[PDB]
Parts: C-alpha cells; structure tokens; sequence
C-alpha cells in the first residue's frame, strides 16, 4: 500500500532506528563466532597415524567418510538440535 | 542436555512467529487488513484506521527489536565466556576451579 | 501501603525458591567444607 | 385445527465433547487455534 | 385415537460464549479441542497453544471472587426539580 | 467499584467525602444517605499457577493460588500461596517442580515436600 | 459555485458523490474553509432557474 | 492480495474456501468457477545489498 | 471490566509477551542463586569441637 | 477506554523492558559471584585483586 507508506514516512526514521539495530544485531552475531573459533590463524592437520600412547580421540576427530568432515559427537550434536 | 542451544532457536523462531501474529492485531481499528479498510472506508478516517495499525506495527517491531537486542547482549556475554573457555581451557591448562 | 497498592492493581512479588535458610545452610556447608578440606572438596571428595 | 396430543418427559445428562463446530469458514492444516465464540 | 402412537428422543443444549482451542490435522478438519475454562489442566492447555504440556508449574490466569448483588447509594432527599422555569420560561436574556 | 465496605477507623473531616491512597485510587467512602466511613477494599482475588506433569505421565494436575492464605479461596498451606490437589510429604527429594519457599513438588498421585 | 441542498456535505476531502467526481474534487490535504449560504432571492426563479 | 497462483495439492473440505498458515497469512483459496485448489505465493522480494 | 478486556484482546499479544518475558526473569533469579550458593551437593558439617 | 489502554500498556511495556535490563545486570553480577565462589572459596586464587 503506497499511501500506507506515505503515512509512514511522517514517523521519521524509526523504520532506519530499527534496521540499524538489527545490522548490529547481526554482525555482532559473526563477530562473536570469530572470536569462539577464529582463535588460530594456522590450519592444523593430526598425522594419518593416530596412535597417541593408547588415547583414542576418534569421537572427537573429524570423521573421513561423512561428507560434513564432522567428528561422532559432532554429528550427534548437529542432529540433536533442529 | 543441549537445551541451551534448542531455547535459543526456540526464543527465535517464537519471537518471529509473534511478530507475525502482531499482523493479526486490529489494534482498536476497524480491521487488521489495509485493503479491507481501503475496500470500505472513504480516505479522511481511513488515514486514522491506517494510522492506528501503523501505530501498532511499530510497537510490535520496536518490542521486537528491543527483546532482540536483550537477547544480543546475553548471547554476546554467552560468547565472550566461550571465547574465554576456548583461550583458557583448550589452548592451555588452568589453575582457575571450575 | 504501598505493597497492598501494588497487589491490588496486580503487581505481585513471587518468593524465592530458596529460603534464607537454606541459602544459609548452603554458606554453611560451604564453610565446613572449606575449613575442614580445604580445596579438595571443590575438586573431587573432601 | 390445533390439537394437543403430544406429551413430553425429561431427563439430564452429560454432553461429553459434542457440540464443537467450524468456526469460520477458513482451511487450516496441522495448527492449534483459539477462538472465542 | 385418529393418529399413530410414536414416540421420539432429542437431546437440547444452550450455547455459552467460550474460549476453544482446536486442532486442525493435515487434511483440515477438527480433530480435537479443549475448553480453556471448564478444566485447570485444559486452561494450560489453551495458554500453552498446544495440547501436549510438559512438567512444569505454569501462570495461566487469575482467581477472583465476583460480585454478588448491587447496591446503590443515593441522598434520601427527593425534590421535584424546577427545569420548567429554566426551558418553558416566556422571555430570556440578551 | 466493585470491592467490600467494611468499617473504617479513618478520622475523616466534615468537609471530607472520599478517601484516596498512595495510589489515588477510592479507598475510603462517605455514604450520602447516612454519614458513615465506609472502607473499601478490593474483593478476594490472586494467581493461579497449574502444576503438573507432562500429559505424557499423567493428567492429575495441583492449582496453586499465590499469595492467598488458605481460608479465604489436599489443602496445603506455603509462604508461595495455597496449594490445591497435592499433599504434603516430611520426606525431603531433590526439586522436581519448583514452587517457592523451599517447597517443590513431584510425580510419584502429586505431592509436595 | 451554487451546489442542491444535500451536495454541501461532498464539499469536503475525501467524500465519494456524483459533485465530488464529476464536478469539483478538493484534495485530500486541502486546508482552507468552505462557506454555504442560501440564494432563493437571487438565485431562484418561480418558473425555475 | 497480490501474488503467483499455483498449483495446489491440498485436498479442501467443500465448505472451506480460504487458507491460512500456521502464523495465519494466506497461503491456498479455492477457485469459485472451477472447484480447483491454488496456493497463493506473494511476489518475490528481497534485500539489495550494495 | 469485561468490555475494556475485549478491547485489549484486539491488542494482540502483548500481555503473553510481558508475562513471559517475568516469567523468564523469575525463573532467573532463582537460576542466580543455584548459580551461586548450590555449588557442593554435600551438605558438610564442622566438628563439635 | 483505548486511549487509557495504550498509555497503560506503553507505561506496562516500559516497565519490563527496565527490568530485563535490571535482569541482565543482576546476571552479570551473579555470574561474577558464582566464579568468585567457584575460585576464591573452592580455590586459592592467583588471578590479582
Ligand atoms: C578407538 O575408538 C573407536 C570407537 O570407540 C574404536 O572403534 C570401535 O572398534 C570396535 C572393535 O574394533 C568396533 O566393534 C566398534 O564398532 C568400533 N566403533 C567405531 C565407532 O568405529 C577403535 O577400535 C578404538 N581404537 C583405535 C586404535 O582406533
Ligand atoms: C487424510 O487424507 C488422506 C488422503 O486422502 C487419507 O489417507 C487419511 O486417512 C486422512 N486422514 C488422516 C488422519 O490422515
Ligand atoms: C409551559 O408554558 C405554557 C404556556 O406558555 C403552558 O401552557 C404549559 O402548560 C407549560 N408547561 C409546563 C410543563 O409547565
Ligand atoms: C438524608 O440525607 C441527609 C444528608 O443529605 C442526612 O442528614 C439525613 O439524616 C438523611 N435522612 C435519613 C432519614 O437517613
Ligand atoms: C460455474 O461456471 C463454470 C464455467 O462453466 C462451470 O464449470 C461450473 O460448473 C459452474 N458452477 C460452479 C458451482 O462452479
């Protein structure tokens, strides 16, 4: 409704206020997953040996034959949330 | 064991859904539809109708915006402890308990 | 007054779930735990 | 022509859960919704 | 005697104005409701919008004690009022 | 209004009709037809909180009234209110569902410990 | 202009009539007055004007 | 309202004629000549980012 | 008033948001205190001397 | 009636928003208080001050 938004643009720059509180919002939300993950400027790869003195991490080493490259519990908590 | 995470979706996908509802409002006017206010109404007290929703839909959105930006500060404090942990715990061993 | 004003126009105050002797009880263990373990209870068995 | 041959009695009981109709005439599919009519 | 004997069997119920919650499946009919007044449990339901309610303790509504009669106070002094000099008078003022 | 008049040890002046609280809202009356103090006082209402299970469990549920003494609404009485449909057990557990002022309720019929 | 006694009311914003579409439309946002006064001295005939 | 009318599988019961979503929008109406069942899609939209 | 409650309802859900919103900070605090005070699930006890 | 209703529900709104905002300060603060349980009664503290 054209006349609708003409109405609207008498109230100012509320429609502008909120936008920009949620552009904020949502680089914040990107920001925050940089500095969670983003902690390590170098991609660390384990050998293709993985015997470490009899611990095993292969719960939590990412899985070679699903195609997300995600670890076991990785996978099991990609499934449990929806 | 994962609610966290699940309230967090949940609190999302709720708020959206009642700023949707907030469509459904009449909000003392005579409809929730424009087109039916256009359909029935001569224009010198449609812009009064029209006004009254216009007024309503900013109340629902700036609640929304503002419960939004609630939620933004408890999940950017929630990352910055993460962010913490992941510094502390995991890039190295800490002597602080628990 | 003002606490019947503000019930009378729907403002109620719920209670906390732990009463201040129970908080008191926690401070308490808190207490005995510390002074008779040291840190050891706040890392396994006291 | 009125005539009176109909008597009637009466008893009470519980309704159960009949009763409930459409409320509009509007399709809706896998959803709860609350009117007051 | 110049009619049959028959007898019939009729149920009759009155409508109130009440809040319903309904479920509507995935071919569009009613399936299921509850009435949000009649039971404490059906109440949640209706706050909740779903018909599953997990454990929990809930706000739903607010108990209150109606009124029960009305009583109006009024001065017991009862005077005929003279608006038939104001309206009915001849001649007013400039 | 809608309320209860009860009597009033309020010493109104003679010129004084009403009475008004912090609130400025009607507390005190003067009745026109004989020249008594009446004390208004909203009726008897308060919160309504449903404890229950999951329907999944069971369809039992308790009703507690908050901040409504017992007397004037399985009886239990709690600093939280009046609770309705469950009874109360000395035996001490861990918090199922919470009610407040130390006092939680569980599903084992519905009691509250 | 010289309008019939029951148009006085289409001279005004916003108002749907056979005057208001076809012989003077005022806009939605008009601000200004309008003046009504009877003319059967001068703007009426016994044969009709 | 404005929007595309596509094909519909939903199967309406006969005295319905609007539909309506979870979050009550309109999504399908029956047609009044042809007793046919069209989803109605709003136009597409989108943000434009510079 | 019954007819100023079926003005409200026209409000939409305002009133649900608010009360969720108390209802959430209620729950809060009572997070708080097991946050702070519920940190040993022994109840241990000092010596008599 | 609509006019005292949206100044009570904006007077009503106002209020709850103050208090999620009271809310999360209160969080904070009992987050803070949690870890110095955590670390100066469970714990002996290296961190300074
Ligand atoms: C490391 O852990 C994995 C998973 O716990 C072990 O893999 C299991 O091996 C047993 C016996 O060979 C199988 O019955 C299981 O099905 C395997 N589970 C999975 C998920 O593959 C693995 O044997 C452990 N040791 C090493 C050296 O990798
Ligand atoms: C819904 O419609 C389908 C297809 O017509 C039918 O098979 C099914 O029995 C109907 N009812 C339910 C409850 O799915
Ligand atoms: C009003 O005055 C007229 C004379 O002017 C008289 O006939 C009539 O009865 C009066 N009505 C009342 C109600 O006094
Ligand atoms: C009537 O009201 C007056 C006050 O206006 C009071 O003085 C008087 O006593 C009342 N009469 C009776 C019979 O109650
Ligand atoms: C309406 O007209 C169409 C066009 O021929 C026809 O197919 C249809 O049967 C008519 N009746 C109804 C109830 O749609």
């Amino acid at each position: 409704s054209t006349e609708c938004s003409n109405l609207l643009l008498q109230y100012g720059s509320f429609c502008t206020q909120l936008k920009r509180a949620l552009t904020g919002i949502a680089v914040e939300q990107d920001k925050n997953t940089q500095e969670v993950f983003a902690q390590v400027k170098q991609i660390y790869k384990t050998p293709p040996i993985k015997y470490f003195g009899g611990f095993n991490f292969s719960q939590i080493l990412p899985d070679p034959s699903k195609p997300s490259k995600r670890s076991p519990i990785e996978d099991l908590l990609f499934n449990k949330v929806t | 064991a994962l609610g966290k995470l699940q309230d967090v979706v949940n609190h999302n996908a709720q708020a959206l859904n009642t700023l949707v509802k907030q469509l459904s409002s009449k909000f003392g006017a005579i409809s929730s539809v424009l087109n039916d206010i256009l359909s029935r109404l001569d224009p010198p007290e449609a812009e009064v109708q029209i006004d009254r929703l216009i007024t309503g839909r900013l109340q629902s959105l700036q609640t929304y915006v503002t419960q939004q930006l609630i939620r933004a500060a408890e999940i950017r404090a929630s990352a910055n402890l993460a962010a913490t942990k992941m510094s502390e715990c995991v890039l190295g061993q800490s002597k602080r308990v628990d | 007054d003002l606490i019947c004003a503000q019930k009378f126009n729907g403002l109620t105050v719920l209670p906390p779930l732990l009463t201040d002797e129970m908080i008191a009880q926690y401070t308490s263990a808190l207490l005995a735990g510390t002074i008779t373990s040291g840190w050891t209870f706040g890392a396994g068995p006291a | 022509q009125c005539v009176n041959l109909i008597t009637r009695t009466q008893s009470y009981t519980n309704s159960f859960t009949r009763g409930v109709y459409y409320p509009d005439k509007v399709f809706r599919s896998s959803v709860l919704h609350s009117t007051q009519d | 005697s110049g009619w049959t004997a028959g007898a019939a069997a009729y149920y009759v119920g009155y409508l109130q104005p009440r809040t319903f919650l309904l479920k509507y499946n995935e071919n569009g009919t009613i399936t299921d409701a509850v009435d949000c007044a009649l039971d404490p449990l059906s109440e949640t339901k209706c706050t909740l919008k779903s018909f599953t309610v997990e454990k929990g303790i809930y706000q739903t509504s607010n108990f209150r004690v109606q009124p029960t009669e009305s009583i109006v106070r009024f001065p017991n002094i009862t005077n005929l009022c003279p608006f038939d000099e104001v309206f009915n008078a001849t001649r007013f003022a400039s | 209004g809608t309320g209860v008049l009860t009597e009033s040890n309020k010493k109104f002046l003679p010129f004084q009709q009403f009475g008004r609280d912090i609130a400025d809202t009607t507390d005190a009356v003067r009745d026109p037809q004989t020249l008594e103090i009446l004390d208004i006082t909203p009726c008897s209402f308060g919160g309504v909180s449903v404890i229950t299970p999951g329907t999944n469990t069971s369809n039992q549920v308790a009703v507690l009234y908050q901040g409504v003494n017992c007397t004037e609404v399985n009886v239990f009485q709690t600093r939280a209110g009046c609770l309705i449909g469950a009874e109360y057990v000395n035996n001490s557990y861990e918090c199922d569902i919470p009610i407040g002022a130390g006092i939680c309720a569980s599903y084992q019929s519905i009691i509250a410990y | 202009f010289v309008i019939r006694g029951n148009e006085v009311s289409q001279i005004a914003p916003g108002q749907t009539g056979n005057i208001a579409d076809y012989n003077y439309k005022l806009p939605d946002d008009f601000t200004g007055c309008v003046i009504a006064w009877n003319s059967n001295k001068l703007d009426s005939k016994v044969g009709g004007n």
